[PDB]
Order: structure tokens, then C-alpha cells, then sequence
């Protein structure tokens, strides 16, 4: 019922092999729809999802524009960052930006977000109340100085509250057939002896939309956190999801571990037995 | 559709 | 400060020898993002694999998946092999159905 639009931003310098690169990513949910390279043959935002190829020649011509706009301004920020920790001109260095818009079931915004990372490190945020910033270190404050001077987070505020929900809204009823459905995970649980005297059950959940699932193993109703493998969820590029929860149990003791499986796509949790 | 007129850090 | 990539190798759908399908092999976790990713067939290369657009989690850490149609018999091994700044040696994790 929660919805959510999120652009994704990464700048990659390159000394010595040309200027820095611009991949730009958006999404609606777990649903990536378009994307912007500044490496390919003739940069421009493309789709990647079917319900937004409707969109017209000027959607993706303005986009297109503001990619490339954004691109030599992560150039600026780059340079500007190099400043701010004394680094060389010849190390390569990543500037990475996220920012987007929660809403729940009646469209309202829930949250914003605007942030920032260099080098895997966050640098700076915008926050929940999209008036002020969060700096994580003294070049941080520098950034968030001039941005204060600036007023520029009044800016982010408007289209987060304004833009993006709007937006959001309108790729919610267009892609409605898929982003607004749930497809809940299909189960089965595996055994493979070890050894004599010990076996692995494995809970399988495949073919889910969105990703958000949870998979635990019980023994005699107890969660086995400690003992339990679990795989990081994992896309399928059928749009789907799958994800795996492995217990080693001894030999004789199946029947009493259960498998509880928790997801949207689910109206009661399921409950999973090995037979 | 995404934010325009960013200011650099 | 960098970060090593988690990886795993995977179909599609559940493997059926004889009926075709996609191997996957998602990389994930990984910090930078230049990252080289092979799928192989009995230990060859295949060619013309297929990835996603970069893109990175709440962590900031980067993922992508690759992916080639294959369709699965008894005897045909198949692989990922995966070089990162993170690596001395390139890591190959092999293709197991029922992980």
C-alpha cells in the first residue's frame, strides 16, 4: 500500500581515462523504469519499464537534459570534494546521490529523502524535516555551509512534496497492473543429508514481488537466528524475487522445524514443514 | 521525473 | 575503505534439464564499482552475457546482475568468475540448483 520513487545517482572519476562517468537509475518500488549514461553512444534517458514508454518526446527530452545538467555539476562537486580532503588529482573517486519520495495508500507524502556519499562514506543528508542538512565531517560542513547560504534545500523541499508525489502518483496508475500488485512467494523446503547423522532443510521462497520478505526457520517454536543460513534476497530478471533460509538439523529431528514465511503477497503468514 | 537545478557541493 | 562483493549464482526458474532457462549471477555489496563479472560454461566464457544498470542499496553499496539463457543437463558445469580491486586472485563460485 506504501509506495515509493527513488532516483539513484553515481559519479566515477577516471584520471587519465577521460572525464568523470554519470549513471543516473530510477525507480518506483523494487521496479527500476529508467536510466541515463553519460559513456553511451548518444546519452539520453531511456525507459526500462513498459508503462512509462507512453510518456512523450519531451519527457524524455527535458530528462535528458536535466541528466546532463547534473552530470557537469557532479564534475564540479568531484573537483570540490577532491579540495575538501586534500586529495591528488590522481586517485579515482565516487560521488554517489539518492533521493526520493515515500507516500502511503492515499498518495500522501510519508518522507524525503536527498543524500549524499563519497567514496561509500555518507557526506551529507537532507533532513526528515527538509529544512536543514546533516554533515558527517568538517568537508561536509563546508558543503553544508554554502548550502545554507544558498537556501537550497527550500528547492529539494518543493519538488520532494510537490514533484515527486505528483509524479509518483501518475506512474502509480499508469504501471497500476504491476506496481500495485503483490505476487507472493511460491514455497518449498529441500533436504539433503550431510552425513549419518545430519541433514540440511532448506525454505525456498521464489517468484515475489516486491522484495520485502521474511524467511525464519523455528525449532520446536524457537527462531534459530543463530543457526540459520540465510542468502541475501535475490532478483530473479523476471521482475521476481527469490531468497533461501538453510538449517542443519540432526538426523531424525525434521519434523520438528518449521518454516514461517511472512510477505505481502501473503493475507496469513505460511507456515512450512519439510513433507 | 527527476529534480533539476541541483547546486554543486 | 572498499568493500568485497558478495556473489551468487542461480537460475531463473527451477532447473529442469533439458528446458532452457536464465543463469544469473548476482554481485552485490561491493564498493567501488568497477567490477568485472564472467559466466562460464565448462569453464569457458560465454559470450555476449547481459547485465543490469549499476545501481546501489541503502548502504550505498553497488549491485548488478548479469545473465545468459542456458538450459541445464546433468553434465554441464556452469560458473561465475568475479574481479574486484577487493581480490587478489579472481573468485569463481560454482552452480549448484538447489542453491
Amino acid at each position: 500500500g506504501s509506495h515509493s520513487m527513488r532516483y539513484f545517482y553515481t559519479s566515477v572519476s577516471r584520471p587519465g581515462r577521460g572525464e568523470p562517468r554519470f549513471i543516473s537509475v530510477g525507480y518506483v518500488d523494487d521496479t527500476q523504469f529508467v536510466r541515463f549514461d553519460s559513456d553511451a553512444a548518444s546519452p539520453r534517458e531511456e525507459p526500462r519499464a513498459p508503462w512509462i514508454e507512453q510518456e512523450g518526446p519531451e519527457y524524455w527530452d527535458r530528462n535528458t537534459q536535466i541528466y546532463k545538467a547534473q552530470a557537469q555539476t557532479d564534475r564540479e562537486s568531484l573537483r570540490n570534494l577532491r579540495g575538501y580532503y586534500n586529495q591528488s588529482e590522481a586517485g579515482s573517486h565516487t560521488l554517489q546521490s539518492m533521493y526520493g519520495c515515500d507516500v502511503g495508500p492515499d498518495g500522501r507524502l510519508l518522507r524525503g529523502h536527498d543524500q549524499y556519499a563519497y567514496d561509500g562514506k555518507d557526506y551529507i543528508a537532507l533532513n526528515e524535516d527538509l529544512r536543514s542538512w546533516t554533515a558527517a565531517d568538517t568537508a561536509a560542513q563546508i558543503t553544508q555551509r554554502k548550502w545554507e547560504a544558498a537556501r537550497e534545500a527550500e528547492q529539494r523541499r518543493a519538488y520532494l512534496e510537490g514533484e515527486c508525489v505528483e509524479w509518483l502518483r501518475r506512474y502509480l496508475e499508469n504501471g497500476k497492473d504491476k506496481l500495485e500488485r503483490a505476487d507472493p512467494p511460491k514455497t518449498h523446503v529441500t533436504h539433503h543429508p550431510i552425513s549419518d547423522h545430519e541433514a540440511t532443510l532448506r525454505c525456498w521462497a521464489l517468484g515475489f514481488y516486491p522484495a520485502e520478505i521474511t524467511l525464519t526457520w523455528q525449532r520446536d517454536g524457537e527462531d534459530q537466528t543463530q543457526d540459520t543460513e540465510l542468502v541475501e534476497t535475490r532478483p530473479a530478471g523476471d521482475r521476481t524475487f527469490q531468497k533461501w533460509a538453510a538449517v542443519v538439523v540432526p538426523s531424525g529431528e525434521e519434523q520438528r522445524y518449521t518454516c514461517h514465511v511472512q510477505h505481502e503477497g501473503l493475507p496469513k503468514p505460511l507456515t512450512l514443514r519439510w513433507e | 521525473r527527476p529534480m533539476t537545478f541541483k547546486g554543486a557541493l | 575503505i572498499q568493500r568485497t562483493p558478495k556473489i551468487q549464482v542461480y537460475s531463473r526458474h527451477p532447473a529442469e534439464n533439458g528446458k532452457s532457462n536464465f543463469l544469473n549471477c548476482y554481485v552485490s555489496g561491493f564498493h567501488p564499482s568497477d567490477i568485472e563479472v564472467d559466466l562460464l560454461k565448462n569453464g569457458e566464457r560465454i559470450e555476449k552475457v547481459e547485465h543490469s544498470d549499476l545501481s546501489f542499496s541503502k548502504d550505498w553499496s553497488f549491485y548488478l546482475l548479469y545473465y545468459t539463457e542456458f538450459t541445464p543437463t546433468e553434465k554441464d558445469e556452469y560458473a561465475c568468475r568475479v574481479n574486484h580491486v577487493t581480490l587478489s586472485q579472481p573468485k569463481i563460485v560454482k552452480w549448484d540448483r538447489d542453491m
